[PDB]
RNA sequence: ACUUGAGUGCAGAAGAGGAGAGUGGAAUUCCACGUGUAGCGGUGAAAUGCGUAGAGAUGUGGAGGAACACCAGUGGCGAAGGCGACUCUCUGGUCUGUAACUGACGCUGAGGAGCGAAAGCGUGGGGAGCGAACAGGAUUAGAUACCCUGGUAGUCCACGCCGUAAACGAUGAGUGCUAAGUGUUAGGGGGUUUCCGCCCCUUAGUGCUGCAGCUAACGCAUUAAGCACUCCGCCUGGGGAGUA
RNA sequence: AAGGAAAUAAAAUGGGACGACGUAGCAUU
């Protein structure tokens, strides 16, 4: 049966081997996506994701894709969790604490140009505050309340977000998300074979994802 | 060629072992039905098959794993080569890793392991060990 | 491109001819590469061949 | 060629499909030896022949080897009937 | 499964090995301070450290080391099998002994076994003797190391039908 | 079988030619060999000069032999002045 | 007792594989002749050299010796060295579908035998061009060299001899197993199409990128330096010395 | 006009040499 979801751009012969058991083929070099398998991985990434709620989940959400930025942005606010959609820094958990130091300075710089003197140098301020704000803003606008490292990782192509992951295998903190193809499936957690490129489909599986995340608190 | 069955099942099952694969064929052989029959009532292989053909006949072997990803089997290494025979008697059976592994032996009342051979004090081709 | 023989099914070249060699050979006389004409390698050196046998009597000119 | 074939496996011939038993090999190298020796004896410049021949014979001495372990009266018929010493 | 650094460690040095860099003015010199931090149970880990000082190497090398420790299966304070560690052109070999031999090993590696809580152990480098290298290859025997109860649920079987 | 192809001289009268062919032809079959068929293109341009002439006839002989007659003509054709050139190709 | 290794048979494929004979047009040199004149050639610069005897250049013809432009492509063959004009006689090996044939006849291989780049040597030719030695001219403080102008042996051929190369993939031979992606040569089968053609699979050969694994690193990675078996050869610090 | 297989034009002639010997710290607070 196939659901609402649209996932199966089938990603021709750049594929990796190690995803075999996931696949159909067609005649088009390109391989089917075996959406049966999906239907059920999805359970117990559903299972998983509640688990981890009721636990106290901090769930990451994670992709420097365009076709993923917009569409993790709106599920994270309106679910009112963390994520992150622009550029992924370097040692976001390994070098937790400069991270830190950095969201502190961007929490008593927002809270200056409000309560404090916003008004201390005519163009000092207009120079370089609020260009700094901006950067700030940009780079750590979905991570911005952190607080404390989360319980697992969200990620959506960890062909692209190598770095994220391995890190996280690192701190061996599960890490979940869709895998392409091309990607790694071995090297995540709970893994979901689908197509990625498409925003409609990272857009379901993001929504159902938030959605299972925020019946926890039930 | 070749020059031995037992070293090239023994490596295919090696290569297997580290690849991670879940099956195996190879040219079924009593001596080799013996050995996997042994290797199955000890543990390190779920389950095998044979295949009577007109050939030389299949022995189909089914790598186990028994968690997320451990290897029940480490690693082979042969001992008797078509070259240099090694026999041991009843008084020298090579225990391996304090009794950990397992070692495989040819006698007369048929092939035995290192604890049958201590059970029966036999002796005789000690052809390879399992880890 | 597309070899001419293929696309033609054609085969033993029978050098004596030269209407069709006339084609795969430059002006200056100069033969022409496989890259130029999308001919195939085996049929290029077929070619080639039946044309050196027929510039060796004076069916087609060495220089030009 | 291909009637001088047919003639030797018809003389050396067990059965009517027989065609690679080892007398038919070897009388079909040996002719072909001799043949290329016959060349050779203007050719002497030609090592590659040589080389060929020299397989030939191996592959002949291997087959009468194996011909004299197998069965030794057939060996001495095979020798008498091709005078091969 | 890494485990917690909150373990009653020895952080005992081993050697300082002193580094030089070149640039246009001439030399630049670092301290390189290898350390060995573990506890008397089971528990044991390896680390460096590079500073301009010498103790600031030492704390550097004992953070490391305490942020990546290995467990070790001391049977009767001995290894329950032989085994032997290849890193990197370090041979050593390690065997287990009677209940007093002691510790039978080289500097890096009799400071390696103290810390790892390991009294009567055989061993022997037929490689390279160079501490980091040999220091590397005990680690890695130590963590291809096996258990019998593992083995025994890996096999389908019981400890004592294993060694019984 | 072979394509025996040679040019005979333009310089040469019709029952002249016809004596020349004649006599070639049975250089081949008076050897034992048999010949299937023959062409004759006429005068044609030569793409070059051979010793001075710019055209010459080309005439064409399919035969069957045991190698041996295409020898003799090919041994008598170097002497004859009547063929400016000529060649041999085993049909195959 | 058996066919899977091996070899034979059938029907097909390619190739600078080799030996022998013959043939071909460009191009250099020389010679003869016709036209014709202050030079030609050459270097960073110049010089040496040939040239008013008629050069160089141009046109026709002739002579002779070497190599085979385009094709030409990590393309092909060969055990290796190595092999590029074309026709013919002889001859070797490789590959593709077998099932018809024998049913273990197989791998390696001390010694031995043979082949073996170029150079060199003996015999006799041949000698256009190139060119050790050598001659002359620039050069520098010097130039027995780099540069230029000439030039013997040699480079070619038939027989014989020596048997050396970075004779390299600096990686011995045979067998089995160990993710994929992308060109190429020779082939075969099929899923529609008689085709042209697309796709999938299946052998061998030749390249590129890459997982595990290996490696001190470089890097190798189904053509291994991976996982193993069999055989032979080779090393035990450098110089001395491949010398006595 | 992008990292590049057998493969590469253009492109000062002229700069030959620097005796001997050897100069460095380093951790528990």
């Amino acid at each position: 049966l196939l659901e609402a979801g649209v996932h199966f751009g089938h990603q021709t012969r750049r594929w990796n081997p190690k995803m075999k058991r996931y696949i159909f083929t067609e005649r088009n070099g390109i391989y089917i996506i075996d959406l049966q398998k999906t239907v059920k991985k999805v359970e117990e990434a559903y299972n998983f994701t509640k688990n981890l709620a009721a636990e106290g989940g901090k769930i990451l959400f994670v992709g420097t894709k365009k076709q993923a930025q917009d569409s993790v942005k709106e599920e994270a606010q309106r679910s009112g969790m963390y994520y992150v959609n622009q550029r992924w820094l370097g040692g976001t958990l390994t070098n937790f604490e400069t991270i830190q130091k950095r969201i502190k300075r961007l929490k008593d710089i927002e809270k200056m140009q409000e309560n404090g003197t916003f008004d201390v140098l005519p163009k000092k301020e207009v120079v370089q505050l609020k260009k700094e704000l901006e950067r700030l803003e940009k780079f750590l606008g979905g991570i911005k309340d952190m607080k404390d490292l989360p319980d697992a990782l969200f990620i959506i192509d960890p062909r692209k977000e190598r770095i994220a992951v391995a890190e996280a295998r690192k701190l061996n903190i599960p890490i979940i998300g869709i895998v392409d193809t091309n990607c790694d499936p071995d090297e995540i957690d709970v893994v979901i074979p689908a197509n990625d490129d498409a925003i409609r489909a990272v857009k379901l599986l993001t929504s159902k994802m938030a959605d299972a995340i925020l019946e926890a608190k039930q | 060629v070749m020059t031995d069955p037992i070293a090239d099942m023994l490596t295919r099952i090696r290569n297997a072992n580290m690849v991670r694969h879940e099956k195996l064929e190879i040219p079924a052989s009593k001596l080799k039905r013996e050995i996997a029959e042994i290797l199955k009532r000890e543990g390190f292989i779920r389950d095998v098959e044979f295949v009577e053909d007109s050939k030389q006949g299949i022995i189909r072997v089914f790598l186990k794993y028994g968690q997320n990803n451990e290897r029940v089997i480490t690693g082979l290494k042969r001992i008797s080569k078509p070259g240099l025979r090694v026999y041991a008697k009843s008084n020298e059976v090579p225990r391996v890793l304090n009794g950990l592994g397992i070692a495989i032996i040819s006698t007369s009342q048929g092939v035995l392991t290192d604890k049958e051979a201590r059970a029966k004090q036999a002796g005789g081709e000690v052809l390879a060990y399992v880890w | 491109k597309v070899c001419y023989f293929t696309s033609n099914g054609i085969t033993h070249i029978d050098y004596k001819d030269v209407d069709l060699l006339k084609k795969f050979v430059s002006e200056r006389g100069k033969i022409l590469p496989r890259r130029v004409t999308g001919t195939n390698a085996k049929y290029q050196r077929k070619l080639t061949a039946a044309i050196k046998r027929a510039r060796q009597m004076a069916l087609l000119p060495y220089v030009s | 060629t291909q009637e001088r074939k047919n003639q030797l496996i018809n003389e050396f011939k067990t059965h009517e499909s027989d065609t690679g038993s080892p007398e038919v090999q070897i009388a079909i190298l040996t002719d072909s030896i001799n043949n290329l020796n016959e060349h050779l004896r203007t050719h002497k410049k030609d090592h590659h022949s040589r080389r060929g021949l020299l397989k030939m014979v191996g592959k002949r001495r291997n087959l009468l080897t194996y011909l004299r372990n197998k069965d030794v009266t057939r060996y001495r018929e095979l020798i008498n009937k091709l005078g091969l010493r | 499964r890494i485990d917690p650094s909150k373990l009653e460690l020895e952080e005992r040095l081993v050697t300082v090995n002193r580094v030089a860099k070149v640039v246009k003015g001439g030399r630049r010199f670092r301290f390189a301070a290898l350390v060995v931090v573990g506890d008397k149970n089971g528990h044991v880990g390896f680390g460096t450290g590079k500073a301009q000082e010498v103790p600031e190497a030492i704390r550097k090398a004992v953070e490391d080391a305490k942020k990546n420790l290995i467990e070790v299966p001391m049977v009767g304070t001995t290894i329950p099998h032989e085994i032997i560690g290849r890193f990197g052109a370090g041979n050593i070999l390690l065997k287990p002994a009677s209940e007093g031999t002691g510790v039978i090993a080289g500097g890096p590696v009799r400071a390696v076994l103290e810390l790892a809580g390991v009294a009567d152990i055989l061993s022997k480098s037929l490689g390279s003797n160079t501490p980091i290298n040999m220091i590397r290859a005990t680690l890695q025997g130590l963590s291809e190391l096996k258990r019998a109860e593992d083995v025994a649920k890996l096999r389908g079987k019981s400890v004592e039908e294993l060694l019984g | 079988k072979y394509e025996v192809m040679y040019i005979i001289r333009p310089n040469i009268d019709e029952e002249s030619k016809k004596a020349v062919i004649e006599r070639f032809n049975n250089v081949l079959t008076s050897n034992g060999a048999e010949i299937t068929g023959t062409k004759d293109w006429g005068k044609r341009r030569l793409a070059y000069e051979i010793n001075d002439f710019r055209d010459g006839f080309y005439q064409i002989v399919n035969v069957q032999s045991d190698a041996a007659a295409v020898q003799e003509f090919d041994r008598l054709a170097k002497i004859s002045d009547d063929i400016i050139r000529h060649i041999v190709v085993k049909e195959e």
